[PDB]
């Protein structure tokens, strides 16, 4: 599950001056440029009430920690200085550990949470920078929508990237070294079909 | 508790020659590639020789190479750092650190206090 | 014996292959020395319903399996991509331990690709799925007189789960097309229905323990391991190595290559490995295969000499193996290096034969310009193949050279120009009669 | 593999037969060569005086400043052709540590597959292409018959003149004139090979298809072929004997496979090269040791 | 590589965070060896193979190495943490060191 | 002196006693005998192991066919030079060097 090459992506920009739930679909490519941190977590679940078992991902100054709670999360859920959710019972699962381009990949394949990222300087570019396995999470619940935490304390604003993966045939070039350089989208046309 | 003892340090004249020791204990001896490494006073960290784990290869830096000689004994657990036609130059505290390879891929897990060569006249 | 005849012609052969032969054996394993919490995964009071079966995780422990026969009076494992006397020789990274209790005839569907009640709504496993299922009967323990209720298993949902996938969701169920409103109605059901396990039903419908181990065994870091004993690292030598389950023979070097910190072994085209992160000190190791080459026996016929000269084909003369007893050499028979003359050619290092300064005609060849023949004390020379004798010839602006006789010549040319008609009876050959 | 070694006994002679088709191939390759090149009595030297009525050698005689004593214009042939692997020593250390996984010849070699040097060496083919340049240039196509007849090289070419039906005369009056005709000719096959880099992509396509047949034979040792793996030492390690067995066998026929369909193109492909190495022959007796009345 | 070039001092407050930086020829090629020094006091590794900490190092310790500088950040700056950090990287079996810095803790 | 004839003779003499020997390889069977197996293993288990014997067997008639088919291009371009060298040399005298 990849992200096609030259796909529309939506550029977002998140404001509170002094929120719909994205779709999920097979997985997520999501990236980030600004360094507020007022970006925090994510949620991921399928009604997002009681009613379903849903996942929570909160990172702070010095940790991250993963649930996957029955949370009744609110409307528009935020971070104060909860208000992502009324109620958490049934807690199954829990997890504790220029400009710059913060890409992440979320994928959910059998029970397993897969997270990739990659924190890259920039001067959405235009090279290579492959991401790398953060961790997989043995959590076995449906997916299907999910939305980004925000971090508030005034003024806020937020710009972040959501880009859907798509089951491909990817040709990856490593070069001597390991690094992954350079790679052919198979299904993108008939050049790198022939590639 | 690995705890890596040096000794021989001491004054000498500019030409003379010393023999430091380093002796480990509470660890595998044989297992470990050893090295030293001086620090003058007010100077950084220099990597002056190191000799792998059964001794059958040994590495010296530029400055110190001729002149210097590293050698073990696994049977003593130490390891040893002939020293010759000492200069100037060669007053610095002397290190032994443990590393389990050299090609890359080690750091200096354990260090040594550290003994002090003085070379003057 | 590779011409399966007690006679050979004068010629070169090519026999097998020499190969050095490993010195000794290495075991690297991390360093783990907890024991895994099975006995509490095997000796629960009361085990979770199918629907919402429990899930454990078990991580940085040493792994016995050959205890967990001890534990619950089951027959046999059932595994899958392994086998279960060579679980106590592997790494995982990770094994998960999922438990519930079923009948016994819905056993048959904790399986990859089933289908069914169980297998659609309740536990699902991956086609692709590496590990075990334990299950044994536990009537003593889940069955009542009056029936026990308080095992339960989905029997309606929308659609079947996915791989791993729990759902403990209790929503009514709408089997009709009119509304249910949260109310168990005519089409509307309650999701969830209860076995009634009694003492006095038969075995397909009696309850079953079940734990399914699941783990991976691809390349990747880990920290569940069986009982094995770690010996030290030898590194320039030609050894069997085995790191986290991974076997093999070859030599260990210092690498210089940059393994991610999820990296634990690097594969090469053939898909073999060929680095590997050592599981203790955490250095990087390339691996090479000891030492081979292809060995070439140079004879005259059998009924001109017993004697032969032996081409070590693409090798240094320094790199012949000369490893001493005959344990660390294949195969086991030895031609002195000093005992039988010792000459370099590009196609390999050719023991055996005599060069000498003279050039023939090209008896047997050698390679690259070598050629073999027995002659004299007769023995075997090797020396540089001749294409012929010089002829200066006597040009200039005005001399001609004019035949002033002939000479009729007869010779002889033969032609190939039919082969043996065979004929093959495809029945009487394959099957007889 | 010892196991994979025992099970693979049970598979007859398969693997002897492949052995010697392949050792049919390559002793053919030899004797293509010697059929092509060593058509010569007698390794014939022209004197130094290297005057030929005006026609210009210098470029396709040899060079004896260099060690291969090659001609100017075999360098340049030389030099468009670069071989994968030229079958010479290879000591250990090319494929250790870094310098391996950078080179395909490493995982051939690791895998048993290896390329043998031919018998005659560049050095002793150009020696040969010598001989016959100076029987040409020397005696015609006396040579070719019985012993070099030495002629002055401006009445061999009347011969030739009157092989092709044109009174010598023509030739001796325009000699001057045929001559420079030759050399610019001669001068412009030199800039061509210094300017087009394919030029030789028939010998190029040779070496090419060779390699990638190796290189394609090394990669489906990482085909499954309906097992669980295909490494044997995983299957070995993961598997108890009996299991282990069933996918051992799927893999050694995977494999057996694999080498056959390697070996009978490589045979298809040996008599295409034979034709080839034949129509040269043909051409080397008929066009330089002799004049030819067949059309094209 | 053969020249690690380190900045020679950094002054942190308490509770901030603390960048030190290892500059060398491609040294993302290369793993990356971080050690602590104390005023009469032997080396302390803290970072080795680029990211990774021994045990016992504080988790507020972190590194990487990409491109050709590595950098050492010591979140949340505290007391104990002023100390002499050195940066080391192997060379065709050779150790070479970085110059040095001075992380004063205010 | 006459090799190459008796080469040929030689290698299809050499590829049939290679074809009747191939048939003692078990080829993963039990057993190379199709007798034995029918007499020691019940109808389904028999089949398995026949399976793998005919598949072995196949195999080596093709590897047979295909050597021949080959070789028989081989010998069939011998046979046109000798039809060529009958005409040309026999039938006529030739201008053709060698
Ligand atoms: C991306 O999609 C939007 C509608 O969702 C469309 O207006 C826009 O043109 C698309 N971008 C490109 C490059 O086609
Ligand atoms: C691989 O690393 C070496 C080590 O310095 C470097 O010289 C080379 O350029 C690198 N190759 C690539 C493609 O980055
Ligand atoms: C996941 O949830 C969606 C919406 O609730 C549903 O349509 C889909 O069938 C569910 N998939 C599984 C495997 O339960
Ligand atoms: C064989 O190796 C030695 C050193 O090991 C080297 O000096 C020699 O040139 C090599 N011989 C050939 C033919 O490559
Ligand atoms: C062959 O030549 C070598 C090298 O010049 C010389 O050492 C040797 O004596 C010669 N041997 C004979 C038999 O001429
Ligand atoms: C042959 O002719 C050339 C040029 O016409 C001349 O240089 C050479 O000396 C002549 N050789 C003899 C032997 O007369
Ligand atoms: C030609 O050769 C024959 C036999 O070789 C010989 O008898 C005869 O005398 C020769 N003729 C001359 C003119 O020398
Ligand atoms: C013959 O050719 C060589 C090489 O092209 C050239 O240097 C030389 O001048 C030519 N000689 C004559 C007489 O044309």
């Amino acid at each position: 599950l990849f992200l096609p090459f030259f796909s529309n992506v939506t550029w977002f920009h998140a404001i509170h001056v002094s929120n719909p739930v994205l779709p999920f679909n097979d997985g997520v490519y999501f990236a980030s440029t600004e360094k507020s941190n007022i970006i925090r977590g994510w949620i991921f679940g399928t009604t997002l009430d009681s009613k379903t078992q849903s996942l929570l991902i909160v990172n702070n100054a010095t940790n991250v920690v993963i649930k996957v709670c029955e949370f009744q999360f609110c409307n528009d859920p935020f971070l104060d200085v909860f208000r992502v959710y009324s109620s958490a019972n049934n807690c199954t699962f829990e997890y504790v550990s220029f400009k710059n381009l913060r890409e992440f990949v979320f994928k959910n394949i059998d029970g397993y949470f897969k997270i990739y990222s990659k924190h890259t300087p920039i001067n959405l570019p235009q090279g290579f920078s492959a991401l790398e396995p953060l961790v997989d999470l043995p959590i076995g619940i449906n997916i299907t929508r999910f939305q980004t935490l925000l971090a508030l304390h005034t003024a806020g604003a937020a710009a972040y990237y959501v880009g859907y993966l798509q089951p491909r045939t990817f040709l990856l070039k490593y070069n001597e070294n390991g690094t992954i350089t350079d790679a052919v989208d198979c299904a993108l046309d008939p050049l790198s079909e022939t590639k | 508790q690995v705890q890596l003892v040096e000794s021989g340090g001491g004054l000498v004249q500019p030409g003379g020659s010393l023999r430091l020791s380093c002796t480990a204990s509470g660890v595998t001896f044989s297992s470990y590639a050893m090295s030293w490494v001086r620090q003058a006073p007010g100077k950084g960290l220099e990597w002056v020789s190191g000799i792998s784990g059964s001794g059958d290869s040994t590495y010296y830096a530029d400055s110190v190479k001729g002149r210097f000689t590293i050698s073990r004994d696994n049977s003593k657990n130490t390891l040893y750092l002939q020293m010759n036609s000492l200069r100037v130059e060669d007053t610095a505290v002397y290190y032994c650190a443990t590393h389990y390879c050299s090609g890359g891929s080690c750091p200096f897990d354990y260090w040594g206090q550290g003994t002090l060569v003085t070379v003057s006249s | 014996c590779t011409l399966k005849s007690f006679t050979v012609e004068k010629g070169i052969y090519q026999t097998s292959n020499f190969r050095v032969q490993p010195t000794e054996s290495i075991v690297r394993f991390p360093n783990i020395t907890n024991l895994c919490p099975f006995d509490e995964v095997f000796n629960a009071t009361r085990f979770a319903s199918v629907y919402a079966w429990n899930r454990k995780r078990i991580s940085n422990c040493v792994a016995d399996y050959s205890v967990l026969y001890n534990f619950a009076p089951f027959f046999a494992f059932k595994c899958y991509g392994v086998s279960p006397t060579k679980l106590n020789d592997l790494c995982f990274t990770n094994v998960y331990a999922d438990s519930f209790v079923i009948r016994g005839n819905e056993v048959s569907q904790i399986a990859p690709g089933q289908t069914g009640n169980i297998a659609d709504y309740n536990y699902k496993l991956p086609d692709d799925f590496t590990g075990c299922v334990i299950a044994w009967n536990s009537n003593k323990l889940d069955s009542k007189v009056g029936g026990n209720y308080n095992y339960q298993y989905r029997l309606f949902r929308k659609s079947n789960l996915k791989p791993f996938e729990r759902d403990i969701s209790t929503e009514i169920y709408q089997a009709g097309n009119k509304p249910c409103n949260g109310v168990a109605g005519f089409n509307c059901y309650f999701p969830l229905r209860s076995y009634g396990f009694r003492p006095t039903y038969g075995v397909g419908h009696q309850p079953y323990r079940v734990v399914v181990l699941s783990f991976e065994l691809l390349h990747a870091p880990a920290t569940v391991c069986g009982p094995k004993k770690s010996t030290n690292l030898v590194k320039n030598k030609c050894v069997n190595f085995n790191f986290n389950g991974l076997t093999g023979t070859g030599v260990l070097t210092e690498s210089n290559k940059k393994f991610l910190p999820f990296q634990q072994f690097g594969r090469d085209i053939a898909d073999t490995t060929d680095a590997v992160r050592d599981p203790q000190t955490l250095e990087i190791l390339d691996i090479t295969p000891c030492s081979f080459g292809g060995v070439s026996v140079i004879t005259p016929g059998t009924n001109t000499s017993n004697q032969v000269a032996v081409l070590y084909q693409g090798v240094n003369c320094t790199e012949v193996p000369v490893a001493i007893h005959a344990d660390q050499l294949t195969p086991t028979w030895r031609v002195y290096s000093t005992g039988s003359n010792v000459f370099q050619t590009r196609a390999g290092c050719l023991i055996g034969a005599e060069y000498v300064n003279n050039s023939y005609e090209c008896d047997i060849p050698i390679g690259a310009g070598i050629c073999a023949s027995y002659q004299t004390s007769q023995s075997i020379i090797a020396y540089t193949m001749s294409l012929g004798a010089e002829n200066l010839v006597a040009y200039s602006n005005n001399s001609i050279a004019i035949p002033t006789n002939f000479t009729i010549s007869v010779t002889t040319e033969i032609l190939p120009v039919s082969m043996t008609k065979t004929s093959v009876d495809c029945t009487m050959y394959i099957c007889g009669d | 593999s010892t196991e994979c070694s025992n099970l693979l006994l049970q598979y007859g002679s398969f693997c002897t037969q492949l052995k010697r088709a392949l050792t049919g191939i390559a002793v053919e390759q030899d004797k293509n060569t010697q059929e092509v090149f060593a058509q010569v009595k007698q390794i014939y030297k022209t004197p130094p005086i290297k005057y030929f009525g005006g026609f210009n050698f210098s470029q396709i005689l040899p060079d004896p400043s260099k060690p291969s004593k090659r001609s100017f214009i075999e360098d340049l042939l030389f030099n468009k052709v670069t071989l994968a692997d030229a079958g010479f020593i290879k000591q250990y250390g090319d494929c250790l540590g870094d310098i391996a996984a950078r080179d395909l010849i490493c995982a051939q070699k690791f895998n048993g597959l290896t390329v043998l040097p031919p018998l005659l060496t560049d050095e002793m083919i150009a020696q040969y292409t010598s001989a016959l340049l100076a029987g040409t240039i020397t005696s015609g196509w006396t040579f070719g018959a019985g012993a070099a007849l030495q002629i002055p090289f401006a009445m061999q070419m009347a011969y030739r003149f009157n092989g092709i039906g044109v009174t010598q005369n023509v030739l001796y009056e325009n000699q001057k004139l045929i001559a420079n005709q030759f050399n610019s000719a001669i001068g412009k096959i030199q800039d061509s090979l210094s300017s087009t880099a394919s030029a030789l992509g028939k010998l190029q396509d040779v070496v090419n298809h060779n390699a990638q047949a190796l290189n394609t034979l090394v990669k489906q040792l990482s085909s499954k072929f309906g097992a669980i793996s295909s490494v044997l030492n995983d299957i070995l390690s993961r598997l108890d004997k009996v299991e282990a067995e069933v996918q051992i066998d799927r893999l050694i026929t995977g494999r057996l496979q694999s080498l056959q369909t390697y070996v009978t193109q490589q045979l298809i492909r040996a008599a295409e090269i034979r034709a080839s190495a034949n129509l040269a022959a043909t051409k080397m007796s008929e066009c330089v040791l002799g004049q030819s009345k067949r059309v094209d | 590589p053969s020249a690690l070039t380190q900045p020679p001092s950094v002054s942190v407050s308490p509770g901030q965070t603390a960048s030190i930086t290892c500059s060398g020829d491609k040294l993302g090629n290369k793993y990356a060896y971080w050690y602590q020094q104390k005023p009469g006091q032997s080396p302390v590794l803290v970072i080795f193979q680029d990211t990774m900490r021994p045990s016992g190092i504080p988790e507020r310790f972190s590194a990487s190495n990409s491109g050709n500088t590595a950098t050492l950040t010591i979140s949340g700056t505290q007391s104990i943490d002023e100390a002499d950090y050195y940066c080391q990287a192997w060379d065709s079996n050779t150790a070479v060191f970085g110059g040095g810095t001075k992380l004063t803790v205010l």
